[PDB]
């Protein structure tokens, strides 16, 4: 689950520069996994 | 075998060791107390006669 978090000047798209995703967690589950779906909080 | 001395090394919070070009071991963690302890070899050299 390697993770980054980087500021941004504005909207259009991904800058140019190289930040480094350091690892965050890793996780021993090791289930089958082919498909994934990301979820939305609706008020 | 070496000498254990203190480091200015800035080791990430994931990162155990520290390796060499010739993959040895440079730098390593006390598991007990958090710091870390650069390995130097000990005092070595050629004698002529
Ligand atoms: C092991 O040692 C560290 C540092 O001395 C200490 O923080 C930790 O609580 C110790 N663990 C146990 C199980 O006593």
């Amino acid at each position: 689950i390697y993770s980054k978090h980087t500021p941004i000047n504005l909207e259009r798209d991904l800058p140019q520069g190289f930040s480094a995703l350091e690892p965050l967690v890793d996780l021993p589950i090791g289930i089958n996994i082919t498909r994934f779906q990301t979820l939305l909080a609706l008020h | 075998t070496g000498v254990l001395t203190e480091s200015n090394k800035k080791f990430l919070p994931f990162q155990q060791f520290g390796r060499d070009i010739a993959d040895t071991t440079d730098a390593v963690r006390d598991p007990q107390t958090l710091e870390i302890l650069d390995i130097t070899p000990c005092s070595f050299g050629g004698v002529s006669v």
